[PDB]
């Protein structure tokens, strides 16, 4: 057992074409996996916005995706018009909006779709609130 | 058996077990195989 | 004698804990980061030559602070916690950002 | 050893040795029918 | 009905005697020690007769099975028949033989427990608001068919929350609260 | 003693010549519906039985066969009770060390 | 754009048409109209003909094929059609009954309870169509599973699914709610189009190799074959086999490797819990780790390979823009992304584009990691909090990353081999997080015990223990040792120096503690493990930082680390063969004392068996024989030890410089039991709590005589290590070795399994912004850790009863009667010596001398106020503090101490501190709880903690098994019942009828002759095996008669007794069998032994135990006790069990009295598995409890019945069905969930994520340029 055998490292790499994330394989340049475990770990500090960045796509790999409100289906984008084509065969107008999930999780819905569940989204538009000044509190004792 | 089973040899037990080495992997293979040699012959020559 | 049960919970929203600073400081440094403009007085060509996390500290400490967090149904500025939780927790945050090399 | 609080006593219980991480990859009837 | 549980149901029938005198008293094994019990055992009807130290107060149960019931109030009657039941059925004064298989009232597992008033239930309403307009916790969930509801039961009071007083290992006491769904 | 049963509801160990009528037991079929009185005389030489076969069927038939074994062991010459009779201590035994 | 609810249902018959892109054929010159045509989506070098964009922008659209006139049912639901063809006539089409059809009745004002019992009568009424119009039987239809098509199960006749379709949309909408429907029947069928997917699900199938063409996707494959017989026109089979082995085929088959549409969720390898919670990353590494001097606990070391891989970032913006044009200047610069384009370029080195940058704010560049960069590692499996840390860089040799040996045991860490993983993640909130939440100094004390999980190992042990004992030292001595921390040390006016004043320089600070400390010098005699080594309770930077902070206690650990390892550089330490055997005197001593001892007891064996082999005595038992032996055998094991002992003592007179008793002094590794293994006897070898069992001719090994009973012929070992065991020895110890080893393996399965199921479900329990703590929409509990103050705070304190010497005696009783009632617990035999002070308030208390001290009334008063205050403005009126007031009371009590009014007016002062600062919302209780659970138990289980035991009665065991079956919580099991008693006939009574006693048990002497028209069959017993089954003669009689009496091969019968002597009783039966006679005959006699019995059957006996328990902490009483098992309580109906404590289990105290009991049953079973020392894990058990008996009724873990989880969750848990039954229920749910936040991208609800955050822009718009 020798340590030049076992060290591992990576900055940037190939992708599986399914999912697009980081290949596997020592011999290939792949990335080491960050479990479920982990997670558990990192939801037990506290640190939420820590433990969504690894867990999200990369900030390098955006792109403009929009979703149809009505149907849940990811709308074309036809002579740069964004379109639902299965809503604009019903002559409807719905609603698109711009959503930012992974790959991943576009799969696994279309997959669904594929055998025949339909997941809609809704979308959250709560009125605007202000700011009001507050009297001030102390909190210590009286000694 | 019935009457004092912890007396009786277990399924587990060596003594009643044999092992094969490598010459009897070669030997099995030669027998299954002319086995079948001589059935794929016959069905052949009953079909025709 | 719900109205004194109302009035004690208003008061126990105001103390301040690791969580809250520690969240109020993360979005006002991401937001720093990414280019937005320092709200310190006397801002001048000298201010961009400092460590951003003194930016951050001063900031909250004169008042000036922008980042505003809903805890029991109300909007709190970091001024409206309890000042002695604010000062022991800053203080025991720049102790150990000194010892990381940080500020 | 000596007891000073024993009643408070925390018992350790850690392995003393634990597995080395993993390394990649890289008819006769002649048998009984065993119901 | 037989010549033994009726010796364990005539503790239940003293915490019901104390309710009837004060519907917010503090329910557990303690309260036995303020009353003495009377019984006179038959196949057709049993007597069991409460007395409290003190007053000298008399208060007289008549227990009859499920299938033979003849109810004539006495004298110092409670003003209603005790029943025992072959399954779990609604009702206050219905009670079950798998309740009665051991003396229930006497196990270190029987729950110590009262019914809140006006002002502590306003005080429990409160504290469970979130602060955020008028949404709200909720308190675990109790059967109203428990053996402890049988015995909180007034007529002109309705049970919504009650009060347990947990034992603790470390606190020595604890106080939690629970809410009583209906049984269709 | 009274009526406890058992029926095909841990595992046990036993030795196996019990095992056999012990799990024959368990099964209701081979019980009579109704109980099987005895037929053969015996015991001629007291009128005690004819108290306890019939009538007596409480706690007093039970007074009487004790009495009945206490009478057969005073006869005989006996102690007649468990509770008085001496069990060899085994403690003579295994007291080295 | 916040993505707030989600909702499911099933697709429209119109929605799947909505498509212009029709398949048609199976193959064409461009794949035109085929199901791989272009249209679907982009593909290998191929813009997409929709919406002319490449694969890494188009997401693909759908299409559709024609099906002529073939309804088709869909996979997933077909189940549900059986379901709704119970409920109808399928020859008429109506309901199978007629009140439905009633004006009288509205259905519109009425649900639950009518709708469900209309539905059961309904459902109930199967019978012959009650109605005229066809007047037809009920059928029974299903699906056959090997032909595709649904059979009737009276007559073999395919049914077609049109029918069934067109009876089925026949039912009227009002009445959906009786049979449960949602949406539309119609929607269960595909009738004019069957849909198909986009490419974007089934690209191509590439290989590791380039030269290999792309395979043909398995699900491109599926949709091919499903097209091929589409056009063809053929019947509905064909297609409906190939669209179920397209999407599902389990359906029919029993095959688990086909891939189709259900692999994504098929069991372990899901989607879900392989690529969204879980995923592999870019900036990573991992490698060997070894130690390092010169690192803190607060730094990792990282090599070059790694520091020349990895890359940080950098942000434009107006503070950085000059240092980035200068690392862009100096070639230093690697990656560059303009964020306006949303394009990454990478600088190579001799080739790049200059024009192509211009920094803007917003964007970033990435250089070389640099050293004090905060990083992410672990080491795996990560247990629990402690494994995965954020540390800061620092630059170190060779190719190990490098750690301090300070953190080792909090990641059970050593360096035979070990490994371990870094992340590297860079945005400026995941930084902020990462410098404060994660940072090792914030993470000193832990989380449930509190006590600090960093300090010393090994010898540094041994060397604490020295140092505090050396005596003269002259100052240059002192200042060696103490190294670069000599400067501060201040030689007062003294010229020699002892150990002591080391350590008081070390401990700089004067506190007092009871033992330990007193003004800040240690007054203990002398130092050891339990002072300085983590995860113990005597810490002494555990004490640092309850005085101050946790800065202080890092601080005290690195320095009190360093100079250890100076005293071991200076004076050495070694244990040398000498120390262990000097010469033989000893061992030949020890070997001639046993030799003796064994023959001793094989020579009383002897004779104990010559006298049974003679009429000497009757026989013992097996059972009481064998623990006969087994005491002898243990007798002589604790001689071995206390001669072990005796010579450790000697040894430490004459020779005091012993290194291996050095060790054995400061408490590590080194105690008279492996002494007496090393120098004396091994003992007796067991399994399962017993020793070897024989085998063959009644013996283990052919090396003893048939029907040995030598105990060294089954595992007692008479050797010593430094003896050598012979072969016979050798084989008993290695059989216990490897049954050790494949136990843990075993165990290391399971544990895991039960671990992530608790995780699961704990998950989303937190602190709410009150102090309270809840899951979802329920509140568990009013006050978090019962002192709404942080638990790593808190400190156990003395218990101290109430005493008439102390000075407020009436008020201390008072409160004592008010709070005693849980101070008596487990089945009244144990008395509680510990409370839970809120913060340790101990190293604040310092005597005064009785007149500069406070005044007892104002002292009272300060008391009484401050608890009082505390009562209302932070425990709103509703939890119960009394056992704070008790303790300040006790504890501060004048008799007992003097104190000036500052050192009390400190301690309130740092009380309202402790209640003001540290426990925040947003506090993740449940996974911590959780997690300390499962690490406890799986530790446990791996290092075989718990010893099996054999016992004659019924016990609950100890260990993993147990706390498993306590969670499942499993129904129509036996149950374990214990009766507790003042009066034993109570007692004995159920003893007697119970206890199951068999005449073959009796060992008596059946024997049976024939005579003319009788069988005489006389069964003789001796008396003592009567009195030792605690039975009568009368009830073996008893046994006898109602065996023969119910007997079904029995004719005619007869018995009488005889009094053989004075110790035997001869039972004579005169019989007559049915026929067959002889075979009946011998049936009988085969069955007798066993079937004269009385009792329940079971195999553990009911022995009557005493015991002392406890009315109060001055009050005890003797009592008995029995335990017995029973399905339930029924049987003991009439036993008259008056003033009887009776304890049964989980769900008979469920149904008799109620859920809070079920609760507390739960809370202490759980905490007692665990074993003795281990009280502090009271506090989780108490929430996992709680937890499971939230609803009205127990549930268990394994389920999800009464709580409201989302669907994400259950499919996330492992469901495999939750999507398709919310589709089928048409449900709608909000995302609030950690898996559902996942999913989507979201941030948690936890910790910093607890709150909303929000930009107020008013100060910004009033500024002018
Ligand atoms: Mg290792
Ligand atoms: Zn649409
Ligand atoms: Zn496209
Ligand atoms: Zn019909």
């Amino acid at each position: 057992h020798l340590t030049q055998d076992k060290a591992t490292v990576r900055c940037r790499g190939k992708k599986t074409k399914l999912i697009r994330q980081a290949n596997e394989g020592r011999k290939r340049g792949g990335g080491i996996k960050f479990g479920e475990m982990e997670r558990d770990c990192l939801i037990a500090h506290g640190a939420a916005n820590t433990i969504t960045e690894v867990l999200k796509d990369s900030e390098e790999d955006y792109q403009d995706v929009y979703v149809c409100e009505n149907c849940g289906d990811i709308a074309a984008q036809i002579k740069g018009i964004n379109t639902c084509l299965r809503c604009s065969k019903l002559n409807l107008s719905p609603l698109l909006t711009k959503i930012d999930t992974t790959h991943v999780s576009k799969v696994f819905l279309t997959q669904m779709n594929a055998r025949g569940v339909k997941v809609k989204l809704d979308f959250e538009r709560r009125p605007p609130s202000f700011y009001k000044p507050l009297d001030k509190v102390d909190l210590k004792p009286s000694f | 058996c019935i009457f004092h089973t912890s007396r009786y040899p277990d399924r587990d037990s060596m003594v009643c077990h044999r092992i094969l080495t490598y010459g009897k992997y070669f030997e099995t293979l030669a027998h299954d195989e002319l086995e079948n040699y001589i059935g794929n012959i016959r069905n052949d020559i009953m079909n025709n | 004698i719900g109205n004194h049960i109302s009035a004690l919970k208003r008061r126990y929203t105001r103390r301040i804990s690791l969580f809250e600073i520690a969240g109020i400081i993360a979005e006002s440094y991401n937001l720093l980061q990414r280019g937005r403009l320092p709200l310190v007085s006397e801002f001048s060509d000298e201010t961009m030559k400092q460590n951003m996390l003194h930016v951050i500290i001063q900031e909250i400490e004169e008042g000036s602070c922008p980042i505003v967090i809903e805890k029991n149904g109300e909007l709190l500025s970091v001024n409206d916690f309890d000042k002695d939780g604010l000062k022991f927790h800053l203080d025991y945050i720049i102790k150990i950002w000194k010892l990381q090399k940080r500020y | 050893t000596q007891s000073i609080h024993e009643n408070k006593e925390i018992t350790e219980i850690l392995p003393d040795n634990n597995p080395s991480p993993p390394e990649s990859p890289e008819d006769r009837n002649d048998e009984p029918p065993e119901d | 009905m037989n010549q033994y549980n009726v010796k364990y149901l005539a503790k239940i029938l003293c915490l019901k005697t104390e309710i009837a005198r004060d519907p917010y008293a503090v329910i557990n094994r303690n309260v036995l020690l303020r009353y003495t019990t009377d019984i006179e055992y038959n196949d057709l009807v049993t007597l069991i007769t409460v007395r409290h130290k003190i007053d000298s107060m008399k208060t007289v149960f008549q227990v009859f099975n499920e299938s033979s019931i003849n109810y004539t109030p006495v004298d110092d009657d409670y003003g209603e028949p005790i029943i025992i039941t072959s399954y779990l059925q609604k009702g206050h004064n219905k009670f079950p033989v798998n309740f009665l298989y051991i003396d229930v009232v006497i196990s270190d597992l029987f729950p110590s427990f009262v019914r809140l008033d006006t002002t502590e239930t306003n005080i429990v309403n409160s504290v469970l608001q979130t602060g955020d307009g008028k949404k709200t916790l909720r308190l675990p969930k109790m059967l109203e068919t428990e053996i402890v509801v049988k015995i909180l039961y007034r007529p002109n009071i309705p049970l919504k929350i009650v009060r347990f007083f947990r034992n603790n290992m470390v606190t020595g006491v604890e106080i939690a609260d629970r809410s009583v769904i209906s049984v269709a | 003693i009274k009526n406890i049963g058992n029926t095909k509801s841990e595992e046990t160990k036993f030795e196996s010549k019990n095992n056999i009528g012990i799990e024959y037991s368990k099964d209701s079929r081979n019980k009579l519906s109704y109980r099987n009185k005895p037929s053969i005389a015996t015991n001629l030489e007291y009128k005690t039985l004819c108290d306890m076969i019939k009538g007596t069927s409480g706690t007093e038939k039970e007074f009487l066969r004790y009495l009945l074994f206490g009478i057969k062991c005073i006869k005989k010459g006996v102690e007649y009770n468990i509770d008085k009779i001496k069990d060899v201590s085994y403690n003579d035994y295994f007291n080295v060390l | 754009a916040v993505i707030s609810k989600v909702t499911y249902s099933l697709y429209d018959q119109k929605e799947i048409n909505a498509t212009d892109i029709i398949i048609s054929h199976v193959k064409n010159d461009d794949d035109i109209g085929t199901v791989k045509d272009g249209r679907l989506g982009a593909m290998d070098g191929a813009l997409c003909k929709t919406c002319g964009k490449t694969e890494l922008e188009c997401f693909g659209h759908w299409g559709k094929v024609s099906i002529y006139k073939t309804h088709i049912v869909k996979p997933e639901f077909i189940s549900e059609i059986i379901r709704l063809l119970n409920h109808i006539c399928i020859h008429c089409g109506l309901l199978r009954s007629r009140e439905p059809y009633s004006d009288d009745i509205n259905l519109k004002e009425l649900s639950g309870h009518a709708l469900r019992r209309l539905k059961d009568k309904i459902l109930s009424k199967k019978k012959s169509c009650w109605n005229s119009e066809c007047m037809q039987p009920y059928q029974k239809i299903t699906f056959s599973k090997k032909k595709v098509c649904f059979v009737n199960k009276l007559d073999d006749i395919n049914v077609p699914n049109s029918l069934i379709y067109q009876k089925l949309i026949s039912i009227h909408e009002k009445f959906w709610p009786l049979l449960e429907i949602h949406q539309y029947p119609a929607n269960l069928f595909y009738t004019d189009y069957f849909p198909i997917p986009p490419l974007i699900i089934r690209p191509a199938i590439s290989f590791w190799i380039d030269s290999i063409p792309k395979e043909t996707n398995e699900l491109t494959y599926l949709l091919g074959m499903i097209v091929k017989n589409c056009n063809l026109n053929a019947d509905e089979q064909v297609i409906q086999k190939a669209v179920i082995e397209y999407d599902d085929i389990k359906i029919i088959s029993n095959n688990t490797t086909s891939i189709n549409l259900s692999y994504i969720t098929s069991g372990k390898n899901n989607m879900i819990r392989s690529y969204i919670v879980a995923r592999r990353k870019d900036q990573t590494a991992r490698s060997v780790i070894g130690p390092s001097t010169s690192i803190t606990v607060n730094e990792v070391g990282m090599p070059a390979y790694i520091r020349n891989t990895l890359t940080e970032k950098i942000f434009v913006n107006a503070f950085t823009v000059d240092k980035v044009k200068q690392l862009l200047a100096s070639n230093q610069v690697k990656f560059y992304f303009n964020k306006r384009l949303n394009q990454l370029t990478r600088i190579r080195q001799g080739k790049f584009i200059k024009n192509k940058i211009h920094l803007l704010p917003g964007d970033w560049v990435e250089v070389a990691v640099q050293e004090y960069t905060s990083i992410i590692f672990g080491r795996q499996p990560s247990l629990h909090r402690y494994n995965v840390i954020a540390s800061s860089i620092r630059a170190t040799e060779g190719d190990t990353i490098k750690i301090s040996p300070g953190i080792a045991n909090s990641q059970n860490a050593d360096f035979d081999g070990d490994e371990e993983w870094m992340i590297l993640e860079q945005n400026p909130k995941a930084v902020i997080e990462q410098s404060i939440l994660m940072y090792p100094t914030t993470l000193l004390k832990h989380d449930i015990h509190g006590a600090p999980v960093y300090g010393s190992i090994q010898d540094e042990i041994v060397a604490a223990y020295s140092l505090f004992r050396i005596q003269d030292l002259c100052l240059d001595e002192v200042l060696n040792i103490l190294g670069k921390y000599g400067r501060e040390f201040d030689p007062k006016g003294k010229c020699k120096f002892s150990g002591k004043d080391i350590y008081t320089y070390l401990i700089g600070e004067k506190i007092n503690y009871p033992g330990l400390l007193k003004d800040g010098e240690i007054i203990a005699n002398d130092v050891d493990s339990n002072f300085v080594v983590a995860m113990r309770h005597l810490s002494l930077a555990g004490l640092l930082s309850d005085h101050k902070s946790n800065v202080e206690g890092i601080n005290f650990i690195i320095k009190s680390s360093y100079v250890f390892k100076r005293y071991l550089s200076i004076y050495g330490f070694g244990v040398t063969f000498k120390d262990l055997r000097p010469n033989s005197t000893f061992t030949n001593k020890l070997e001639a004392i046993n030799v003796e001892k064994i023959e001793l007891i094989k020579e009383a064996y002897a004779k104990y068996l010559n006298d049974v082999r003679d009429g000497k005595i009757v026989p013992l038992s097996k059972a009481l024989e064998a623990d006969y032996v087994e005491s002898m055998l243990s007798n002589l094991t604790n001689l071995n030890i206390r001669e072990i002992e005796e010579h450790m003592r000697q040894t430490l007179i004459d020779d005091p410089d012993n290194n291996l008793l050095k060790m054995a002094k400061a408490g590590y590794k080194v105690n008279p039991t492996e002494l007496m293994y090393i120098l004396g006897t091994y003992g007796q070898q067991r399994i399962d709590g017993e020793p070897a069992e024989t085998r063959v001719l009644g013996r283990v090994l052919p090396y003893y005589l048939p029907d040995s009973k030598d105990p060294e012929g089954r595992g007692y070992i008479l050797n010593s290590l430094t003896k050598g065991l012979t072969g016979s020895q050798y084989y008993f110890s290695m059989l216990v070795a490897r049954s050790q080893s494949t136990d843990i393996v075993c165990e290391t399965s399971r544990t895991g399994t039960l671990a992530r199921k608790i995780i699961k479900k704990m998950e989303d329990m937190v602190v709410d912004g009150y102090g309270q703590v809840v899951i979802g929409n329920t509140l568990i509990k009013y006050a978090a850790n019962y002192t709404k103050i942080l638990g790593s705070v808190c400190k156990p304190v003395d218990l101290i009863y109430p005493d008439e010497s102390m000075t407020w005696y009436l008020e201390i009783s008072a409160l004592w009667n008010k709070i005693k009632q849980g101070f008596v617990y487990s089945q009244k035999q144990k008395l509680a010596k510990k409370t839970l002070a809120p913060f340790n308030f101990l190293v604040f208390v310092k005597p005064t001398t009785e007149d500069n001290a406070i005044k007892v009334k104002d002292l009272y008063d300060m008391i009484h106020n401050v608890i009082d205050d505390v009562r209302e403005k932070y425990f709103f009126t509703v939890s119960n503090i009394d056992f704070m007031e008790y303790i300040f009371l006790t504890h501060l009590n004048p008799s007992r101490i003097r104190i000036t009014k500052e050192t009390a007016i400190t301690i309130f002062e740092k009380f309202y501190e402790k209640l003001n600062y540290t426990l925040g919302g947003g506090t993740p209780i449940g996974i911590i709880s959780a997690q300390v659970l499962s690490e406890k138990f799986t530790q446990q289980a791996l290092s075989s903690f718990h010893t099996t035991e054999k016992s004659g009665a019924v016990k609950q065991k100890l260990g993993f098994n147990e706390f498993n079956n306590l969670t499942n919580l499993s129904k129509n099991k036996t149950e374990i019942i214990t009766l507790v008693s003042d009066d034993i006939s109570k007692l004995q009574s159920v003893k007697i009828n119970f206890e199951f006693v068999c005449l073959g048990e009796l060992n008596p002497n059946i024997t049976l002759r024939k005579e003319t028209d009788k069988y005489v069959v006389d069964i003789i017993v001796n008396r003592l095996y009567i009195k030792r089954a605690e039975i009568t003669e009368l009830v073996v009689e008893y046994m006898i008669e109602r065996f023969i009496s119910f007997s079904v091969i029995v004719k005619e019968w007869g018995m009488e007794t005889f009094i053989e002597d004075e110790d035997n009783i001869r039972f004579t039966v005169y019989l007559n069998f049915v026929e067959p006679e002889e075979l009946n005959l011998s049936k009988f006699m085969m069955v007798l032994p066993g079937a004269a019995n009385k009792g329940k059957i079971s195999k553990f006996k009911i022995p009557i135990s005493d015991y002392t328990g406890y009315d109060d902490f001055n009050q005890t009483k003797k009592l008995n006790k029995m335990t017995v098992e029973l399905m339930n309580l029924k049987e003991l109906g009439s036993f008259d069990l008056e003033n009887v404590n009776v304890y049964p289990g989980v769900w008979n105290t469920y149904d008799i009295f109620g859920i809070e009991a079920a609760r507390e049953y739960l809370c202490e079973a759980m905490l007692n598995t665990y074993g003795e020392g281990f009280d502090y894990l009271y506090q989780p058990c108490d929430l996992l409890a709680s937890l499971l008996c939230a609803s009205y009724e127990p549930e268990s873990v394994n389920k999800f019945k009464f709580g409201a989880a989302s669907t994400l969750k259950r499919a996330t848990f492992g469901d495999n069905k939750a999507l398709l039954n919310a589709a089928l229920h048409k449900k709608s749910e909000p995302i609030n969930d950690n898996s559902s936040c996942h999913f989507f991208s979201k941030v948690p609800n936890i910790g910093t994520g607890y709150y909303k955050y929000f930009i107020d822009l008013g100060l910004l718009m009033r500024m002018e340029r």
